[PDB]
């Protein structure tokens, strides 16, 4: 059905990121030119999806941060700010096996340190329609924002055994 | 910096988290077993 | 020269919340009525400070979460709580566990990012105390200090504690 | 939220960060090496 001949590892020095094109310049351009000094920095960790027989080429990516909602009348999260899957390997499943991902790495890390959601940035209203397929609900007041439950979240990694 | 509206909707979404959707499961099922 | 006969876990049902007494109610308050709450929501996570020989009674805790600060933002993990038993305090307790919520947030921010410490001091007292590590006093929030991840880092690299 | 003059600060107390103190340096060798 979906696409798993792929493994996760941090970006690298190795992994060929020329080749990567998600049909988006932002998205390309912050993963050759920005995703690395981030990463060193502490600004944005991002994660690359590597095939398992060539394993410099990307198929995708995401990056991750700590932030926080604050209410008014705190909630601590982590904030998915990109995800993205090359134009050659999308609709098989990768990019959602990628929100997958982030969720356990991020639920891993807030057990220690705390947070009770994953806030997902989503550049356009496309991107958007296709988190709401997954159950991230948008916020109302900040259009282009979801937030998804690590109980939710959680539910889901527990069911197939990744937690 | 979160209007009363959304304050109320997340504060619901996290009292009364929602079960996990096909497409949520179908992707944890897919997702290969691997280490942080 | 400090106290060191002590072990950390994260807050737990066998923990003896009601003896704790740091000198600050709200403190103590929250040890009592919020932590472990708090805890299994994930809001924040408190870490205690318990004996060696007496493993219930708790000498000191602290609590973390993620933030961020808006300017792009910073990434962050905020030091909400800190606080010593009045029985154990001016033996260093207080320093180490600071140390120790840098050393957590740190590892957890290899994963998942952060660059800093952001400190909540409740009175100009404690955010002396602070003051007294290099973490830097905010102007326009004076009872909020910022401590590099670098800086942090440095200190428990020298020690070989990372 | 952050004001002119504290955006200014962090950004280069981040970007040129000081080393650390004596007290900070204490702390880190007293700390028992301990797990998780
Ligand atoms: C496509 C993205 C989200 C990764 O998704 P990927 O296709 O790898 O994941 P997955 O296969 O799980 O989901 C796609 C499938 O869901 C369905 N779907 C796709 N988009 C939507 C949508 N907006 N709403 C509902 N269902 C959708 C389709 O059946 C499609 O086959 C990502 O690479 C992306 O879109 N990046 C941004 C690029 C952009 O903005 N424009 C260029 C797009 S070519
Ligand atoms: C006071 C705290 C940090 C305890 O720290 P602890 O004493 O274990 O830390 P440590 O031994 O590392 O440092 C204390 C030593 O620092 C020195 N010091 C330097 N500046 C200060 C200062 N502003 N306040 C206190 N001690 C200071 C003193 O020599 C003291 O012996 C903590 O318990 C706390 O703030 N709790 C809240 C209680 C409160 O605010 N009021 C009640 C105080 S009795």
């Amino acid at each position: 059905s979906m696409f798993t001949d792929w493994h996760e590892a941090a970006i690298g020095k190795t992994h060929n990121r020329m080749n990567f094109d998600c049909g988006d310049a932002d998205l390309n351009q912050f993963l050759q030119r920005h995703a690395r000094q981030n990463h060193e920095k502490g600004t944005t960790k991002t994660y690359v999806a590597l095939d398992n027989s060539d394993v410099t080429r990307i198929h995708g990516f995401y990056s991750v941060s700590p932030a926080s909602l604050i209410y008014a009348q705190d909630v601590p999260v982590f904030r998915l700010g990109r995800l993205a899957v090359d134009k050659s390997m999308q609709g098989q499943g990768l990019g959602a096996q990628l929100l997958l991902s982030a969720g356990k790495r991020c639920i891993q890390a807030a057990l220690q340190v705390g947070g009770v959601a994953l806030l997902i940035d989503a550049k356009n209203k496309q991107v958007c329609d296709w988190f709401k397929g997954f159950g991230a609900v948008p916020l109302n007041d900040q259009p282009l924002s979801l937030l998804l439950s690590f109980k939710t979240l959680y539910a889901a990694l527990s069911a197939s055994g990744r937690l | 910096y979160l209007t009363e509206r959304d304050t109320k909707m997340i504060m619901e979404i996290l009292d009364n988290p929602p079960a996990p959707n096909e497409k949520l499961l179908a992707a944890a099922f897919a997702l290969p077993d691997m280490k942080k």
